């Protein structure tokens, strides 16, 4: 069916149609223009109209340009084939190889798996990273989320979960970018065709094959408008689900960062002619989020595991959207900029992180115990820090004093360098197994620990390496 | 969104070529009452800050002159006035 | 039919009838107009009005048009004229622009004539992808100690200068501009040249004329161009003026030539986008911006790109400025352009105050390209001496105990002065990078212990001086070599002994 | 209840009660064909560079040129006085609604 | 031509059932016969009397130092992670002792797990909780995730007030709990919102004090001559850093008996469940 | 032109034209009441309707009330004569002495310096104050905040300033008063009587003569409504740009308060409807604070 354009605002185009309208969520594209604009409809007015999101700039439309209807929402390939292959919100790649010879392609738009169709069972991930596999314990088949303003290392801690689990993974995997820096795209799209994530080979006649890649890529960027930010999960998604339904594999996804996706639906319902919530968010900030986050679950057929990356603006953790947020992961990290400019990385919060995986009847009573006591210490340590900061630590008494002593290396101690920071900090990567924390966290709260100095617990790992430094310290 | 000669009294005098304007700058009807405003059409002469009187001998004063209508409030209270009532000025 | 009755008493009702090309204003107010006609006119087009004001097509509703003006509301009436110009928002680039202040729209001020023309590309274009852009591997000669050592900017790199007003930003800005002048007289290839934008955005115009003076003295316009939008000037095109010298730089990086574009602050861009949303009787937000904000730094700032080997090799850094209030930079901009840039250049008024000059702190500056836009010889120094600033931050804590303390501590203290004192600059005053690498070897190498804190500064100068005289071939070697080998490594050495034996210091 | 019903329903019962229906019936269908027909009449309704003073004019002598009675020229120039004459086709479609 | 209702019974009990009783567990359909509108006037002055029996909620601080009774309208206020959820789970467990033994209806409680902007996940979990404990042979739930539109968490909490009217006008006791009524308020508020209703205090209307004065009044202790059945009320909500003095909290704790407050520094220090019994109440 | 008042909202009062409708900053001058009214112009709305705001009272307006376009911005008379005086916004004296007696009059909406005729080398202010000239000196084109409220002296070092510049540089000086108490303002200008900065001589037939002064006063009373308190900044901006091109002298320009200026602007945008900008002030605090300081 051809139709009309009538009106158009920034992102926003209103379209007439003459015989018959098309449904809500349908794609509509634009002829007369030079790349191919696609438009998904939100909204019925009357007087046969339509209002409509695009997907791509408006710079260049006219008031009476045709529009053509798909008859159904957009559609985006899915297979083994989109696997070591990038590809934007309407399906096209942009990876310079070609296109994508699936056979199948599914919807943006699909319903969330029902309540019989749920199997909550509890896992474990092996992080390798000190602070989350003690006190926030990451559940296999369950959403986490990384809460953090700018620059407190939210992307590098996504990039050290990508190297240490999805490696380690055998499984497929996805990473969806909303809103994030092209550069850190390229940079990841390198180091996957580096590290044989994605295994791409180039045939004599120009084509290309990527058999054995494990990771598909969707992008869509800063530099994109805010319709094809707020449409960019749900990709993702639907590639996922293909994998975790028919293939019925394990999946991970990585979503940097999921605020970006809320925030474009804050600068696009101002158009759409909504009234404002309370800090300009949308009304509709709740749903367009839980219709996203339970399509993300673990069922009966598959499961899949996400780590998503929550921006917090102004570091301001009471906003509407990181307050939504909290409701629907299975585990917590917040990131915090006090801790940063201590020098710890990474700067998680240990008394804001939290978890459901912790309770003893997933992980032992020892592990239980050790980061209770160590929560309790940290507190302790928290509870202090006003009468220290205006008198000082001589007016504490001693059981304070070791209080506070046994906290700084406790949190010096969950300090932990990476391997992908060795580019701008030098010192090699340490992967660190759960039993040998545990062993460091008992021995440092028992008081076995503490005739050690308290800069020979920074960017060490297990205990040795700090015994080693204390040694090399004594000189 | 109606204006007050847009109701469907006087534009039947209009429609029928009723040329009754002889109503003077001095006479007007209240069109709407509520929270102590009230708001008329007519008294095209009226000054801003001038004092009016209704039917019922209250008195009130006209603030926010209007290409349509005039904003009066009220010394008093709107249990008196009432839609279709008449102002005249002092 | 019926024309005939129109034509004889409107009197001229023939030539309204074209209302695809030709328009009419209705309303003014609050830098927005509204035009009746216009059926055929494309979003984003330039509109121009009767007396030769301009605007662009900002919304185009079902009737009326609703256009941005490019100036004040007074050239601007109820009943005029308005026509098309039949291309979207566009700027004049390439070679002419070169040592020439100009407006938002590429309509030049200083006073020299007009300016040559390409196809004028356009202003709000999209970046690039992924697969054409590369990673950072070379410098940006930026001439300050500090930067080129401890924060060092690459070329295709977008770092940010933040800090509270008067603090040498600006002074950061003009120095990265003024050195790149030995760079390009001695190469005369344009592959390894590095051109320079400068954008004025809500500054103050005696400061912009003063700039151009200062660089005018020094010869620095011959491969620089100006983009001048002053306060007086309207928001419209505050809102402009960065896009307009980002659409400049494109022509530098599509051709393969390597351009740097500086902001001047881009807050008060955000100020106007403000300003225009709120007269726009759109909905506020956090801090009264709207949730476009994010969206114009980021169209604007993922543009500076390093292509590839096959989209020609160009480059185009940036380096954007923010001034902030009371070193606040947990507010809502400074949080959007940090998620936005690829770095941080911190600057405070506590250092500013005292005396240290550039007020560059080092804890909070950061870079995440680092080592890779840096040269070996560099690289083997500055790294040193991020260490020892580290330790002497680290133990800056307990300085006033230094005779309790360990000679361990205080010959730490004793270093990181000696650095501190080192990293202080002139204004107006830059270095080349063989030079920087010769000082921080003297540096990093006890010779500036003993000595005392005050006489860094002058010996400094000595130093140089002694070697632009006699080892130049040094120079020379560092220069081509990019390396400090062994042998030259040696050759230092002996010049840096020398050169104490010669000279007399307080210590 | 809207504003073209409003003029509408003021005409339907104005003519119902003294001149007639037929009449303006006739004149609301030509006037509504010209309308659709003319493909300058509706430019001219919704120009705005056409005084008020040159609307009125031409409605006049378009009442004089064609059969025409006052009531629906006191319609046209009521709609002129309020800014309504846009909303000249919509309310002939009522007044062709009402059959 | 029906007003807005919905199923009630012992067709319910076992069930997990959306908003408008349609059943989601995956297994028959509601055998239910009789019918109740949602929105209802509550019961009057003399209809009612003094609370005099305890809600055995299992917990030592809870049934010493705050009390609850049956007939009750009691605020379980708190942060995010603190242990509110669990209070409730544990009042609900807790029953099937006094249950098993005994076959009198008047001794016997009911409960109502009303679960309003939660995922299917959590809901899961806690049907499995109770499952293996054996307590959903006397319970039910009431889900309204965040995946259902915003009028189904509008509508799920008066949906579980009618299906505990039936226990509260029949003479057995039963236990309502409403997992948080802060996302209702969030749902009406976009409702409302989307209906071009103007706005209030944080976006919200000036109607969120009756809707909430609504569904809690209609717990209620009847009298011996109206059965003499109860309707206790657990409501829950989340505060954002401990800021009780926001509008929905303030008003809540204006129209509720009682306040079982929940701290994470208490909660950190040792302090399981984290109950300040400063602030708390009753 | 001439047109007719169709409606007024308080200090906002919206015009009806039947041709060739003024641009915008105009002058509107109504006719048929005392207290000459003048209405500036800020906004065309359609219908050949315009809205303006009012420079006085709008007490005793009626709808249909002829006005005139002067057609031209509000024009502030300049010269030597404008000395010793004191002047509104609309450029009429308050002084009781007689009418100035100009041959000249500049619009007080004029637009900045360009970049070419702009001076890129500064200078000092030689004031031959010891502190000043030591500590905090000042500058030829600058702006100098002067944080300082009663009991400390400042009138009298504003007296030195002028007397100084006056006396060395040769340039005269101009004190414009921004939402001032009115007894404050006689207490000046009787001050500048005392001590020589104003030089009232009375005349023979009943004028006054007032010969070499050193300074002009404009003054915006705080009973003035928001639009005359906004307006008063640029007048005696113009004056003294008056010396500044035509004289070639520098100059000195007293404020006395700018953020009184700054709260009449914001007052203004509230009165015609625009959306308040973070902290209530307006979405124009910026551009407006340019437009007057970058002349
Ligand atoms: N290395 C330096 N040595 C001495 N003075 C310096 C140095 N760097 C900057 N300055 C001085 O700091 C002052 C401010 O310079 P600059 O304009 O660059 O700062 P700014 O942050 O841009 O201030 P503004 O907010 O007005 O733009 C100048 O007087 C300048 O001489
Ligand atoms: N008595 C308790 N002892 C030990 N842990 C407890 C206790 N009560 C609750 N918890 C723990 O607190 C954590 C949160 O549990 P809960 O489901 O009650 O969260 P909540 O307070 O309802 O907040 P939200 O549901 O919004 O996340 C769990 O890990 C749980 O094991
Ligand atoms: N483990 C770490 N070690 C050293 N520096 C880090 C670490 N994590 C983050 N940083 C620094 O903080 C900055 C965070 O930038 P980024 O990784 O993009 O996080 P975000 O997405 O929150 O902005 C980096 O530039 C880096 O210099
Ligand atoms: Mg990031
Ligand atoms: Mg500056
Ligand atoms: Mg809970």
């Amino acid at each position: 069916n051809h139709g009309r354009i009538t009106q158009v605002i920034g992102a926003v185009v209103d379209v007439h149609f003459d015989e018959q309208l098309p449904p809500i969520l349908n794609s509509l594209e634009v002829q007369g223009h030079t790349n191919r604009l696609v438009l998904e409809v939100a909204q019925h007015l009357g007087e046969n109209t339509v209002r409509t999101i695009a997907m791509d700039a408006t710079e260049g439309l006219v008031r009476g340009q045709k529009v053509v209807d798909t008859g159904a929402p957009i559609q985006v390939p899915v297979g083994v084939e989109t696997l070591g292959r990038i590809m934007n919100v309407i399906g096209e790649p942009v990876d310079e190889c070609g296109p994508v010879p699936a056979k199948k392609t599914y919807s943006i738009h699909r319903a969330a798996p029902l309540f019989a169709d749920q199997s909550t069972e509890p896992g474990l991930l092996q992080t390798g990273i000190k602070v989350v596999d003690l006190l926030a314990p990451y559940a296999k088949g369950g959403k986490i989320g990384l809460f953090g303003g700018a620059g407190v290392g939210k992307t590098v801690l996504i990039m050290e979960l990508i190297n240490n689990v999805a490696n380690k993974h055998g499984g497929f995997s996805v990473f969806a970018g909303v809103g994030e820096r092209t550069r850190e795209g390229n940079d990841l799209y390198h180091e996957m065709m580096t590290t044989g994530v994605i295994k791409r080979k180039k045939l004599e006649d120009g084509k290309f094959d990527f058999t054995g890649s494990k990771a598909a890529l969707v992008y869509g960027q800063m530099n994109e408008p805010p319709g094809a930010r707020a449409r960019v999960a749900l990709t993702a998604l639907s590639v996922a689900e293909y994998f975790r339904d028919e293939q019925g594999q394990d999946v991970l996804l990585f979503i940097d960062n999921i605020y970006r996706f809320t925030q474009a639906g804050s600068e696009v319902s101002a158009l759409l002619g909504r009234i404002p919530s309370a800090v300009g968010y949308q009304p509709t900030l709740a749903t367009d989020l839980g219709q996203l986050q339970e399509r993300i679950t673990t069922t009966k057929k598959g499961s899949i595991t996400s780590v998503q990356a929550v921006y917090v603006p102004a570091d301001d953790l009471t906003d509407p959207a990181p307050a939504t947020t909290f409701a629907h992961l299975d585990a917590t990290t917040v990131l915090s900029r006090q801790i940063a400019e201590l020098g710890i990385y990474p700067a998680v919060d240990p008394l804001d992180s939290t978890s459901r995986m912790l309770a003893p009847e997933i992980v032992g009573q020892e592990h239980y115990d050790t980061a209770r006591a160590t929560q309790k210490l940290l507190q302790d340590y928290k509870s202090l820090q006003d009468i220290i900061a205006i008198l000082g630590m001589d007016e504490l008494s001693e059981e304070d004093k070791l209080v506070v002593s046994r906290a700084r290396k406790i949190q010096r101690f969950l300090s932990q360098p990476f391997t992908v920071a060795e580019v701008f900090t030098g010192k090699p990567g340490r992967f660190v197994e759960l039993p040998e924390t545990i062993k460091s966290a008992q021995t440092i709260l028992r008081g076995e620990c503490d005739d050690l100095p308290e800069m020979a617990f920074y960017m060490c790992g297990g205990l040795e390496e700090v015994r080693s430094k204390a040694v090399k310290m004594a000189q | 969104k109606i204006s007050p000669s847009e109701m469907s009294r006087l534009l039947e005098e209009r429609i029928a070529g009723w040329k009754t304007q002889t109503s003077t700058e001095e006479v007007g009807r209240v069109v709407s009452v509520g929270d102590g405003i009230a708001r008329l059409f007519g008294l095209e002469g009226v000054q801003a800050g001038e004092l009016v009187e209704f039917q019922n001998g209250m008195t009130g004063m006209a603030l926010n002159l209007e290409t349509d209508n005039v904003g009066v409030v009220i010394f008093g209270d709107d249990r008196s006035v009432l839609e279709g009532d008449s102002v005249k000025r002092t | 039919e019926m024309s005939r009755l129109l034509e004889e008493r409107i009197a001229g009702w023939k030539t309204q009838t074209s209302t695809e090309e030709v328009g009419r204003v209705v309303s003014v107010g609050d830098g927005i107009a509204r035009l009746f006609g216009l059926e055929g006119v494309q979003a984003g087009e330039l509109v121009e009005f009767q007396n030769g004001m301009t605007g662009m097509a900002l919304n185009l509703e079902t009737d009326n048009v609703g256009v941005v003006i490019f100036g004040d509301d007074r050239s601007v009436l109820e009943g005029d004229s308005v026509k098309r110009t039949g291309r979207i928002v566009d700027v004049p680039i390439g070679p002419g622009l070169l040592g020439r202040v100009v407006d938002a729209l590429g309509n030049p001020i200083d006073g020299k004539g007009p300016i040559p023309a390409k196809e004028r590309r356009r202003v709000e274009l999209k970046a690039p992808g992924i697969i054409p852009r590369k990673s950072v591997h070379e410098p940006m000669m930026t001439g300050l100690k500090c930067v080129d050592a401890l924060v060092p900017v690459g070329r295709g790199q977008r770092e940010l200068i933040i800090g509270d007003r008067q603090t040498g930003k600006t002074a950061v800005a003009v120095d990265a501009i003024i050195n790149q002048k030995e760079i390009n007289d001695s190469t005369d290839d344009e592959s390894k040249k590095l051109y320079c934008i400068y954008v004025a955005v809500g500054q103050k115009r005696s400061t912009v004329a003063q700039i151009v003076k200062a660089l005018e003295q020094r010869d620095a316009m011959k491969y620089t161009t100006v983009v001048a939008a002053t306060a007086s000037e309207a928001a419209p095109l505050q809102f402009l003026a960065p896009y307009s010298g980002c659409a400049m730089g494109e022509w530098f990086r599509d051709s393969g030539r390597h351009c740097v574009i500086i902001y001047d602050d881009l807050s008060k861009q955000a100020t106007a986008y403000r300003q225009m949303s709120l007269l726009l009787r759109r909905p506020p937000g956090r801090e009264a911006y709207p949730g476009d904000v994010f969206y114009l730094h980021s169209r604007l700032l993922e543009r500076a790109a390093k292509m590839g080997d096959k989209s020609g090799g160009g480059s185009l850094t940036a380096l954007p400025v923010i001034e902030t209030q009371a070193g606040d930079v947990s507010a809502y901009i400074p949080t959007n352009v940090i998620s936005i840039t690829d770095g941080q250049i911190f600057l405070e008024t506590e250092l500013f105050y005292k005396g240290i000059r550039p007020a560059i702190n080092v804890g909070l500056s950061v870079s995440r390209v680092g080592s890779a836009a840096q040269v070996k010889a560099m690289k083997q120094v500055a790294g040193t001496m991020k260490l020892e600033l580290a330790q002497y931050r680290e133990v800056a804590a307990f300085a006033q105990f230094g005779s309790d303390l360990d000679a361990s501590t205080r010959q730490l203290l004793t270093r990181g002065t000696a650095l501190t004192e080192l990293l202080k600059q002139r204004q107006y005053s830059p270095m080349k990078n063989s030079v920087q690498v010769c000082v921080l070897y003297c540096g990093v190498k006890g010779y500036l212990d003993p000595l005392d804190p005050k006489e860094i500064s002058r010996f400094e100068s000595l130093f140089i001086d002694y070697i632009n005289a006699n080892h130049q071939d040094i120079l020379k070697t560092i220069e081509t070599e990019k390396e400090l080998s062994e042998k030259t490594e040696a050759k230092l050495r002996a010049a840096v002994d020398e050169f104490v034996a010669m000279n007399e210091f307080k210590k | 209840q809207t504003l073209e019903g409003r003029y509408a329903s003021a005409l339907f019962r104005v003519a119902k009660k003294k001149n007639q229906l037929e009449k303006v019936y006739g004149d609301l269908e030509s006037v509504r064909n010209a309308l659709k027909d003319s493909s300058e009449f509706r430019l001219f309704v919704d120009s705005p560079a056409v005084s008020v003073q040159q609307k009125l004019d031409v409605l006049r002598q378009l009442v004089n040129r064609y059969k025409f009675d006052p009531l629906t020229g006191n319609l046209l120039t009521t709609l002129v006085e309020n800014k309504r004459l846009p909303m000249l086709a919509r309310v002939a479609d009522a007044f062709d609604a009402m059959y």
